[PDB]
């Protein structure tokens, strides 16, 4: 309709464990740490819906900011890297800077935003 | 922990470890050349603390 | 001076071979971590697949 929202998932890892165990449970063969083989099909489906439409269609937009909680800091387990592979950029939030005083806990560092530098106003820019 | 953290872990204290042993080459040859420095000047001490004990 | 200089090259060198001693000590000990870790690591993969494999 020409409007513009802001979506947020708390848990996309509470998210995928639903759905393996839905997948276990009907007998479907299981992928690297028991986890279904679409599990990326379902996650890129649900996230290729956030766009800019053109003012063509209204020009309306819908963002969204999923949540994946790590184990320890492995950001390399099989649905860490499924999101990490899907998304535009990544904020990383660590317990070492955190109870260091340093909170907000990005590590500015690791964080990446491609889009970064269209969506940053001139002054800011600057 | 995980094999990445106990592998980082290993490789930063191989680099210090490098680093030290570097550091002790160094100073070994510094102790060596010190000795020896020390070795020129004693005479010439010896000598002025001669004179100047004769006039004490 | 030169004994002054004498002594921290003397300070310096010690100082390095206990640090060396220390880190080799710490590398001994996250070694026999890594063993254990990369084992349950392996028995995690070879299960995981073999589980799945067994019940289809």
């Amino acid at each position: 309709k020409g409007k513009h929202v802001l979506v947020v998932y708390d848990d996309l890892s509470k998210q995928a464990a639903a759905y393996r165990e839905l997948s276990l449970l009907l007998r479907r063969p299981p992928g690297r740490e028991a986890y279904p083989g679409d599990i990326f099909y379902l996650h890129s489906r649900l996230l290729e819906r956030a766009a800019k439409l053109s003012d063509a269609k209204g020009g309306g937009s819908l963002t969204a900011l999923p949540f994946v909680e790590t184990q320890a800091g492995d950001i390399s387990a099989y649905i860490p890297t499924n999101v990490i592979s899907i998304t535009d950029g990544q904020i990383f939030l660590q317990s070492d800077l955190f109870f260091s005083g340093v909170r907000p806990a990005i590590n500015a560092g690791l964080s990446v935003s491609r889009v970064g530098g269209a969506a940053q106003i001139k002054a800011m820019k600057k | 922990a995980s094999l990445r953290d106990i592998k980082t872990r290993i490789n930063a204290t191989k680099k210090t470890s490098q680093i030290t042993k570097a550091m002790e080459m160094v100073s070994t040859s510094k102790l060596n050349r010190a000795e020896q420095n020390a070795k020129s000047f004693v005479p010439y001490m010896e000598k002025i603390q001669e004179v100047v004990a004769n006039v004490a | 001076l030169l004994d002054a200089k004498a002594s921290e090259h003397a300070a310096r060198m010690t100082a390095m071979k206990n640090a060396t001693d220390n880190a080799n000590e710490l590398i001994r000990t996250l070694t026999l971590s890594y063993n254990r870790a990369r084992q349950a690591a392996i028995t995690q993969e070879i299960t995981e697949i073999v589980a799945g494999a067994n019940a289809l």
